[PDB]
């Protein structure tokens, strides 16, 4: 019937995330979504926000505890810091009790700076009894649902092997003299395995519909001293610690088939994912949320086919991001009109439709830790069970 | 750029 | 001393096998220098049918093991049969050598053995021998990978900040031909994905960085258990075969020199190979269509790719031939004998460098039994 | 070729 009321922690008019992708998404679907809320640590921006975005519905609230227990809000977003993910979302987890409204609790990815805050978060969402959804975006894009659609129907045959080559951001030899300091110190949930290389690994389990059995990591922090950068992308002669990973080294194995996967990832074209099929062999890649490129090949008398997807102007930073809102619209206002259909699902697991849950997030980071537990203990760990409850 | 975070 | 290289062989067969296609025309082109005195087969025959359709106007075709390894007619014998019986043969063949006074050296192909065991015996002995050993890795004499080399030595591509290889090996995938050695593949014969096509790449791969491993990880796959046989039109003969060789190697690492990152697929199918080097100046790409073919350089409002390709230069024959030439000027020109080639440019593979792959190999396996990163920092040094 | 050429060795 109506649109749904969206309470943002971390719209901000100025600077962030969400206000590149979130907002822009909520302005398309006017129709669907909502924003009745702001909460910001400082009450002035909430309301500079409201009166640069002209946000007519929109009530900025001074503390957490007020936010979270307002009844105007059928949607908590949280799109801050990931270092502060936790200290927020349990406390307003508890306040929210006073909101017999509150349906969806959306959380940015990361989920938290560590596997035991994801666990305590998914716990409390789930005591919360609230539907929730993470940002694992990469789900929505075009490229990737033409990959699994292709795959799930057979299109390239039995998967063989996979590798993934990847690009991870400013984890190089440089380093914008601008970007922050808590970028590149470990623990504070912003860096090339975590963010990069879990954003990849995701669609990739998602693609080919399966979890990894059994894995091994190398973690590499070959690069402990950074040059600084000023914007015309000279060197400021100036160093920096840098205590975040530089590359990534990791094989595996999918539990369906027991696919052998390769997979190399750089602190520095950006991303390059091979499948290799019986039948056909396909292959996604990137430049400069991209993925961008989706190809198919084909092979007295020999025919070779090149297929090649390729959406000519698509911005998939906003891209995604519009999707996921459009998919969590779809879910609410169930615009394929399936009668039949429970008001929640616990996780999206390898299903096409839906969006992805903190279950979802939660498994990731299941696996990301063990990535790092594979590191330091040097050895190839058994992690088929990750994904099992809760 | 902001998508670094 | 201005006399040619007299050479015996085990393994030369005018008919069939690796050496015909690759030994010979070889020692044919370099008769200067090199003589074929002395064939050995277990069917005397076939030895004889040999010097008379080469028409080895200097060949003696001995009856036994024996015989053979004690003439003193030859100054280097060649080990060219198949893997699982270097050991039975080169093993009493080097007791019996000691009746030749004249033997210098002693060139065995790849692989040198069927186990790493095997191939510590087989060097003890050679070395107990005190012959000059020889090994075919014949990579470490492409032109592609000394240039590739070179490039690197001299910092022309600055420091290696990371490396991948992609393979394809052999047929190791969903077909097997018809006509093909049952051996081949089943596990232990000393020929597989493993010890084979990755054997040799990773070696051009420490021979071009000069760098060995530190640390390995490892997993090995037979996904493929029954293979489907074909014809020679390439066609499936509605037939299955059972294969215990592996089908897939996944393997990571590190260089010891700059804890070079190093990430491998391997994969039984039927484009060949690339070896991308990335240093912090330029790239480095090797591709082939598993011996090297061609090799790319990347650099940079503008950007340069620039291709080395030799054009007709067969590497299969020509990879060897050129061991043979640097045999040759050694025996020649030029320590008495060496250790090892190690990283060096001149000189040739031995038989130790052939022990150290062999322990790189038995790792690889034992990393993925355990189930663990292995130390592989001191195999260059001592025992596994 | 697809046949067990002797580089298969
Ligand atoms: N690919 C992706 O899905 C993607 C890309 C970039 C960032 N992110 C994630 O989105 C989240 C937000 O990134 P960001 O750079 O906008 O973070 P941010 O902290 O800078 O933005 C949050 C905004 O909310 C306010 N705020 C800051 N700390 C707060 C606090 N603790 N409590 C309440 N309000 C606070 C500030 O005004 C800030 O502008 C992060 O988790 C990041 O990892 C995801
Ligand atoms: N370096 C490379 O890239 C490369 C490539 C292919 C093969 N090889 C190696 O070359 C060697 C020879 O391979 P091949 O397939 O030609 O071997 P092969 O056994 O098939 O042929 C060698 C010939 O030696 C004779 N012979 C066979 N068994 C013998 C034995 N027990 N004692 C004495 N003589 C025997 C036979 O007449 C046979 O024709 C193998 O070690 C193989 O691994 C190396």
């Amino acid at each position: 019937a109506a649109p749904i009321r969206v309470g943002f922690v971390g719209l901000n008019a100025a600077k962030g995330w969400a206000i590149k992708t979130h907002y822009p998404a909520i302005l398309q679907l006017s129709s669907q979504f909502q924003i009745t809320a702001l909460y910001s640590p400082k009450i002035e921006t909430s309301i500079a926000t409201i009166q640069r975005l002209k946000l007519s519905n929109a009530t900025a609230f001074p503390t957490l505890e007020s936010f979270a227990s307002s009844s105007t809000i059928d949607m908590i977003v949280i799109a801050i810091q990931v270092a502060s993910h936790y200290e927020v979302v349990m406390p307003l987890l508890e306040f929210s009790k006073n909101n017999p409204n509150l349906k969806y609790l959306f959380v940015e990815w990361a989920l938290a700076c560590s596997l035991d805050q994801a666990e305590s978060i998914y716990k409390a969402a789930a005591e919360r009894g609230v539907q929730t959804i993470i940002s694992l975006q990469g789900r929505k894009s075009p490229y990737i649902l033409r990959a699994k659609e292709l795959i799930s129907q057979g299109y390239i045959g039995d998967i063989n092997s996979i590798e993934i080559a990847g690009n991870g951001g400013w984890y190089g030899y440089e380093r914008p003299v601008k970007s922050p300091k808590y970028i590149y110190e470990i623990g504070n949930g912003v860096d090339l395995v975590t963010t990069t290389f879990g954003h990849t690994i995701d669609i990739l389990q998602y693609m080919t519909s399966s979890y990894f059995s059994r894995i091994n990591a190398m973690v590499f922090n070959n690069i402990p001293e950074q040059e600084l950068i000023d914007e015309r992308g000279n060197r400021l002669g100036q160093r920096v610690p840098k205590t975040v990973p530089d590359h990534l080294l990791f094989q595996g194995t999918l539990l369906n088939g027991n696919v052998p996967v390769s997979c190399s990832f750089k602190g520095g074209k950006n991303l390059v994912i091979d499948i290799h099929g019986t039948k056909r062999d396909l292959k996604l890649e990137g430049d400069a949320a991209e993925i961008s490129n989706l190809v198919l090949y084909y092979s007295d008398a020999g025919k070779e086919i090149m297929e090649v997807y390729h959406l000519r102007n698509y911005n998939a930073i906003v891209g995604n991001i519009h999707r996921l809102y459009q998919s969590i619209s779809d879910f609410h206002f169930n615009t394929k009109k399936i009668p039949e259909l429970p008001s929640q699902f616990v996780m999206q697991g390898f299903d096409f439709e839906g969006f992805p849950t903190l279950m979802d997030a939660l498994i990731l980071h299941r696996l990301i830790e063990s990535v790092y537990k594979s590191n330091m203990m040097g050895s190839t760990l058994n992690v088929s069970n990750i994904s099992h409850y809760s | 750029t902001t998508m670094d975070d």
